[PDB]
């Protein structure tokens, strides 16, 4: 118990929100099964009444001790001191909403007899519950298993909402006294839950309805359970199109890849290279366009992004030491990763050189002997190869040696034009690459 | 008078014209069918068919007297109203849907005609009201209801002209107490209706030709029709979800790419929680789409109104030539700083203004924390990156580390946005005057 | 002769022998099932089996003279379109094809392609794509239903008539054999069987049992599947309405939020009415994204050349109807002040507006839909105390609809021809003679 | 000691092996433990079968034993290593849990070695994406899945059955002495269609009349509702899936004819952009190439823009003397369209943005006005480097030279003008040779 919670990063707090979420949904399923079936009796009403008793000092202690201890955000400073945070929650609406649920009947119920229809207003909490829903699927990883879990327990508990209304009409109209109504033969809550799954999903096939008030009953019924049905269905689906809809776009782009290659007669090699190179990008990204999820990002969430990966293997590198930090964390920015399948080339010797490849969670060969098959040295990751076209207007040296990818290189390229629009503001990086480019030759 | 169609004069006929036409569909087909209501409530329905004969009179007359815009104006010309009123199909159908001619409702049918004045009220409340996801669920359930009354009333129809209680499929034998009531008529025929078309079909079977035919298009007609109105149910449920489930997916996203590369969990939970501010303060919609949407005038008056009042409490404030004030608002764009990370570090190149608005940052030093000053609400912070001489200090460079305290949302005003801002103006060489005597200061 | 594919003559063979193979497809498998349409009237299916074979024999005909496109032209000898059509694998279906009777008569269902290329060409062509889809849905359904009414009183026909309580019962009873109540009881058995209401009298035979799981569950993929098409269908009949209320519902979401004030709440809602209710809730660039260079440019010379040639002063004006970018400005709007930065003419198409110096009163001139201003701020004048600002103050009468024309597109589109050149700046040395 | 690879066709030959046992044992397990006639009747079937179901589950743990994972971007070789990095894993431990040794009449001890799921699904992921038609194959998996249900609940209904008692009442399983429900295929068939019309909803069934008859139909009407529904939907999903192109297509097309319709295009107009989208989808010109490879690196892209294009590219006089990095980005940087047939691909004095390369077209260079042809111009060709390069010792700078209609339905490799001036930095030969043609032809046109 500290003196105020950080809703956010507290695992107490979500276990307490789940105690909450325990006598919230106890009062929203046991209020109205008390309510009409014949179970609150004259033996264990002392084992509801102490149900009862708990979920109301949980309801009570929540609010006066746990929540205002609630941190919030006031013109953009965390407030921490208790006096504003008691102010803020007690001039709030969720404070409203639990001063309404805690107002007691208790003083009822000794009065006008034992009935839990006078706890019609302990079902207020939902925005508590709502609250434990949000906060779960924030803390969990995997938040579709609880929202398809979350998904049931809502047709769950409108198939029980609607055993507790069928048994209200099979006691209204008479238990065995029509046809339609429960006979009364065996478990009086799983028989009517058996007419609540057949109404509401619509099955049929239950005996039909009599007099006026059950054709009533059985035609608002099936229609909420059309409705029922078909948007819980359509929540379940949802959700299980969302978990896996990253999955499916890798899907369908590679089906689309795959079908145009088939429709214009490439041979199977490339559609060779290219399954490999999909199957690759799925096994070590899980995510076709890396720049299509940093690009939809802030400039400084992108750049904290960049700076803790890139800014690891770029300070693991050696080629970079001494030079300004604004413009190594714009080369960060705009570094660009492509991925080499084994065996291609990555520069020839010939052609023109524009690229500056750091090597990183791959291996390349570079290839320089009498014939290009002696390997002079293997890099591995977090290396630098490809600085050689600074300087000599780019066709004095153009590309010294082959080096091919000896595994799956997922080199980090960088465009030449780029490279020197980069360059000119900064002239004292500028002459520590011009010595870089003096050592090297 | 000449009734302007953009008014809520005009919106109140349609109102008041829409209620008539909801009554002569439902009840006209109901009393065509149902001949005991037409039967029993013959004074309320000839107050009722005499109150819409002279609100459809008045519909005439109103749109008789409707303007309409040419080149961009109003004509009032009430001879050239009518007609261009008469030189249109709507003024046929309101003619065949006002010929004046006790138990024939087949003279009423055609009064159904005019179904453009429901349409249009439809369509004009569903552009006009604050509450559409509710207004169109209520639309829905109309056209549902609809199609339930209409198909309930061709059952009952189809029942009286094979016979009552000749067959194991129609009606019973009215003559029969029980059957013979007129709620029970309806609402047995409205239960059949809802059976029937939702593809239930806990009725009994056909023995007739005409009673399999019937059988087979309406379970024909209410899979199709009722297919359609489940998908236009749940599409509406997922136009009402779906800004918080694409933010959800956004989360997922980022949180399965941020899990996968093994980021740092500081990092990880400030990304996360500078998202969750970003929902809780509904800042995570972009203006840019929504006001590009939005014509030029109407975005600039919207832009002043909500951003002119926090430029009011800048020292940005201009006593004249406000036009420069005026482009400001138009280019601004609100970006949102988590506590912790740096808005400009020390000495770096600048391209960028800051103009805070509900937020608390200041100014610290190179070796750890300690604020000079508080740039409070109000303030700015840029204006060396443009283009100062060499007045006191030696060179333009962002020339102070800042932080953000809290949760600070800023403006951006960048680079060529301000050189064509306050081009043609004195007022940058005065705030090169005041940022000069910044860095004397 | 040699048709082309693309021709209205191609269509309207399209649609002659679309006509048949649907008529193979319903009547053949209804006939062969059925057993009683041959027995009662043989005649008339043996009229229209006959034109079925002639039709085909004639598609056979068509089909070898159809060309094709090589290197973009249409290839016109017969020789090698017959050799082109011979070498594929809708001739050997068509040859397939034409080898009363209907069992044997079962090889005409072969022509399928004929159908969905008519299905195709409709759906191109017409101006009801919607109504066209969910009709050839409904066909889908129609035909599926159909086939499973055909199929299940073919198996109540090999099981025997009446045996037990799954079947069709005994066509001995006069009530139970007639041809309509047989027809009408098998497709109310395959609409219940296929919509998975269920409701028929149970299966008590090993073969029946397999035919009901077979059956309810291709009623429930290929239905689910089907029907949830034509529930799409009909909720994408209104994408443009439902896109326009989108952007709609977000714009008040925003104005609702951000605190906006009911002054422009109501102008923002007055402006969704008028662009509503004057169908102008299109987006034309936007929509005309993937058209080619020749065809986007004829049309919106088709749609601007009758307005672009009642403008004062002009004789060629193609190179300007393609540059061109329509906005639409409010009652009482501002244009440009009384000294401003100018970038832009404008064109008037169908608006009126004026010129104020009072702030809203006293107007001096009003311009037509026939008349342009702005060529004076873009247009060098090369003096006369003037220089890249606006001397002019516009207020906007009604709901106006204009043209801009940036500067850089007019001095690309000013450069082939002085004769323009001279004749604008001409009439703007005149007028701000005239004004200074 | 051969170390195989999972990138193979080896390996996918042996997931193809050893994903037929699993299937016999998740299709016909709960079978020969629900129905007793199959487990009595059929004796020598299934001791034949589970012997080669058993020997293929100890070769399926010695090739994951030697079965390869990639580590730095390469595969790796050593056996200890790859022993080591198995026996750590939960799918050694479930292949040892399905390979326990545990007369001869209760298949409910054989229970275990139904838990190589995931080397199934491992098989189901590696078909789909290796095949050709991975939206028939999705949907043939999961009509696979809605069997294995309907299957599972059958035997489970008849287990529930046979633990109650045959024929006690009404919506159990009737008398199996009876000599009709006693066969075999009654039993099953019928088991199936009381699976199917609760699986699906449909629930013409007999009714229960026991509470754990009344438990079981909740439970089962509950799982068919989620786990049924859900698949049916992807199945429904799926198959508009592939649909849903042409639709896209389609609905561009009623965009742009609802367009027209507002605004009374003429009708030969009207016509000939119909028979443009004739053309354009009677042709299967509709996947946009850039736009369909918008993710994949620059050497695989112009591997396959080199492979689709290389009978128009062996044609063309640039291609054959030039270099091959120049040609790779000029492959990079052609994006095609097609033309209509009698139109002007450039006028006769305009701006020049782009340059033409002709790709299975057929055009000839036009007059001032109306159609004289003066030469035709066939696939190979090119035009347009008078406006974009510009030509020192010309008469006009910027402006084009002629008149040059399309024929027929030709398609142009569009070329822009910063594109060629980006692409010729470090190319100097191949752009003094467009220069001195272009100087040459400039030179006969004066
Ligand atoms: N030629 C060569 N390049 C090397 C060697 N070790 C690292 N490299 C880098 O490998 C390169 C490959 O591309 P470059 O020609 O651009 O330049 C070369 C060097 O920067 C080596 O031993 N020889
Ligand atoms: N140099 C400086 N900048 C200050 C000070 N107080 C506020 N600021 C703002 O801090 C800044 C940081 O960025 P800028 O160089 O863009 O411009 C500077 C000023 O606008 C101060 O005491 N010194
Ligand atoms: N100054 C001026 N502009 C006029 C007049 N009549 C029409 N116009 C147009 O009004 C204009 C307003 O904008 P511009 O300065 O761009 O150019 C001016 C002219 O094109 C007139 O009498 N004076
Ligand atoms: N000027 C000219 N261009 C020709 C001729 N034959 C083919 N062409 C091409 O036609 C062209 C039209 O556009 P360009 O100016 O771009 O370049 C010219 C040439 O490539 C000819 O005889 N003269
Ligand atoms: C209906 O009931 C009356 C008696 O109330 C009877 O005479 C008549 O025959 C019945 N008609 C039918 C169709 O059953
Ligand atoms: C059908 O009816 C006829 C006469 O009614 C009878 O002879 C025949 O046996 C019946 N067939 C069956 C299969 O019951
Ligand atoms: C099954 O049938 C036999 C005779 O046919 C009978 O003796 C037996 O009791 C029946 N089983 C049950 C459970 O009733």
């Amino acid at each position: 118990l500290p003196n105020s919670i950080d809703s956010y990063t507290d695992r107490l707090y979500l276990l307490w929100l789940l105690l909450v979420t325990l006598a919230y949904n106890w009062n929203c399923c046991f209020i109205p099964l008390r309510l009409v079936f014949p179970y609150q009796t004259a033996d264990n009403i002392h084992y509801w009444l102490i149900a009862d008793i708990i979920c109301d000092i949980i309801y009570l202690y929540d609010m006066l001790f746990i929540q205002p201890r609630l941190q919030f955000v006031r013109g953009g400073d965390i407030i921490v001191d208790s006096n504003e945070l008691r102010k803020h929650y007690r001039t709030s609406t969720k404070f409203q909403l639990d001063v309404a649920s805690i107002i007691p009947f208790d003083i009822c119920y000794l009065f006008f007899g034992f009935n839990p229809m006078f706890r019609a207003n302990r079902m207020l909490k939902y925005t508590s519950f709502f609250e434990f829903n949000h906060h779960l699927e924030s803390i969990m990883d995997k938040a579709y298993i609880y929202r398809v879990i979350r998904t049931t327990g809502y047709l769950l508990f409108i198939l029980h909402i609607n055993a507790c209304v069928y048994y209200w009409a099979s006691n209204y109209e008479g238990i065995g006294t029509t046809r339609w109504v429960y006979d009364g033969e065996g478990n009086e809550y799983l028989r009517c839950y058996y007419w609540a799954v057949r109404t509401l999903i619509t099955i049929g096939g239950l005996p039909e309805p009599q007099t006026l008030f059950e054709i009533v009953f059985q035609l608002l019924n099936f229609f909420s359970g059309v409705f029922v049905f078909s948007s819980l269905i359509g929540q379940m689906r949802d959700v299980i199109g969302a978990a896996t809809a990253n999955q499916n776009y890798f899907r369908a782009c590679m089906d689309d890849t795959i079908a145009y290659m088939n429709n214009y007669s490439i041979p199977k090699l490339v559609q060779k290279r290219v399954r490999t190179w999909y199957e690759y990008t799925w096994d070590s990204q899980r995510m076709l366009d890396e720049s299509d999820l940093l690009k939809t990002l802030p400039t400084t969430v992108q750049l904290a992004l960049a700076i803790d990966v890139n800014f690891s293997i770029i300070s693991k590198v050696d080629l970079f030491k001494g030079c300004d930090t604004q413009m190594i964390y714009d080369m960060l920015l705009r570094l660009k990763s492509v991925l080499y399948l084994p065996g291609d080339f990555v520069c020839k010797k010939g052609e023109i050189g524009k690229e500056m490849y750091i090597i990183k969670h791959g291996e390349v060969q570079v290839l320089g002997g009498p014939d290009g098959t002696k390997v002079l040295v293997t890099l591995k990751a977090g290396s630098v190869f490809g600085e050689i076209s600074l300087l000599a207007a780019g066709g004095g040296n153009r590309r010294t040696a082959n080096v091919v990818a000896h595994g799956f290189a997922n080199l980090l390229t960088l465009d030449k034009k780029t490279l020197q629009e980069i360059l000119v503001h900064y002239p004292d990086s500028e002459r520590i690459l011009m010595k870089k480019a003096r050592v090297l030759l | 008078i000449v009734v302007d169609p953009s008014s809520n004069l005009y919106y109140r006929w349609l109102t008041a014209i829409a209620l008539p036409v909801f009554y002569n569909w439902y009840l006209l087909i109901c009393r065509a069918c149902f001949d005991e209501l037409q039967s029993e409530y013959l004074m309320l329905w000839l107050v009722l068919d005499y109150s819409a004969d002279v609100l459809y009179v008045l519909d005439v007359l109103v749109r008789a007297r409707t303007g309409f815009l040419e080149q961009g104006l109003m004509v009032s010309d009430t001879n050239r109203l009518w007609q261009h009123y008469k030189t249109t199909t709507q003024f046929k159908l309101d003619v065949l849907s006002l010929v004046p001619t006790t138990n024939y409702p087949e003279v009423r049918f055609n009064r159904l005609l005019k179904f453009s004045r429901l349409f249009e009220f439809f369509d004009r409340t569903e552009t006009r009201t604050n509450y559409p996801n509710m207004f169109r669920i209520g639309n829905l359930v109309l056209y549902i209801l609809i199609i339930i009354h209409w198909n309930a009333c061709i059952y009952f129809a189809i029942s009286k002209f094979i016979g009552f209680g000749t067959d194991s499929w129609v009606y019973p034998n009215i003559s029969i107490p029980e059957h013979g009531r007129l709620s029970r008529k309806y609402i047995y025929s409205l239960y059949w209706s809802t059976l029937t078309l939702t593809t239930i079909g806990e009725t009994p079977p056909p023995v007739k030709d005409e009673e399999y035919l019937f059988v087979v298009v309406d379970f024909l007609v209410g899979v199709l029709i009722f297919a359609t109105i489940v998908g236009n149910v749940g599409s509406m449920i997922s136009n009402m979800n779906a800004s918080r489930a694409e933010f959800q997916a956004k989360i997922d996203s980022i949180k399965q790419y941020m899990q996968f590369r093994k980021v740092t969990k500081d990092l990880e939970t400030r990304v996360i929680r500078w998202f969750d501010y970003l929902w809780a303060n509904k800042k995570t919609v972009d203006e840019k789409e929504v006001l590009k949407s939005l014509p030029d005038k109407l975005k600039a008056e919207i832009a002043i109104n909500v951003h002119l009042d926090t430029l009011k409490k800048v020292r940005i404030f201009q006593d004249c030539e406000a036009g420069l004030l005026v482009e400001l608002v138009l280019k601004l764009r609100p970006t949102v700083f988590s506590p912790g990370d740096y808005i400009c570090k020390k000495g770096d190149i600048g391209k960028e203004m800051y103009i805070i608005n509900e937020g608390k940052l200041a100014v610290v030093a190179d070796d750890g924390v300690t604020q000079f000053v508080v740039l409070s609400d109000g303030s700015y912070f840029g204006e060396i990156s443009i283009l100062n001489i060499k007045g006191s200090k030696s060179g333009n460079r962002r020339t102070a580390n800042i932080r953000s305290i809290g949760y600070s949302d800023l403006f951006c005003l960048s680079k060529d946005d301000l050189m064509e801002a306050l081009t043609e103006y004195p007022e940058a060489k005065k705030a090169l005057e005041e940022k000069g005597r910044q860095i004397l200061m």
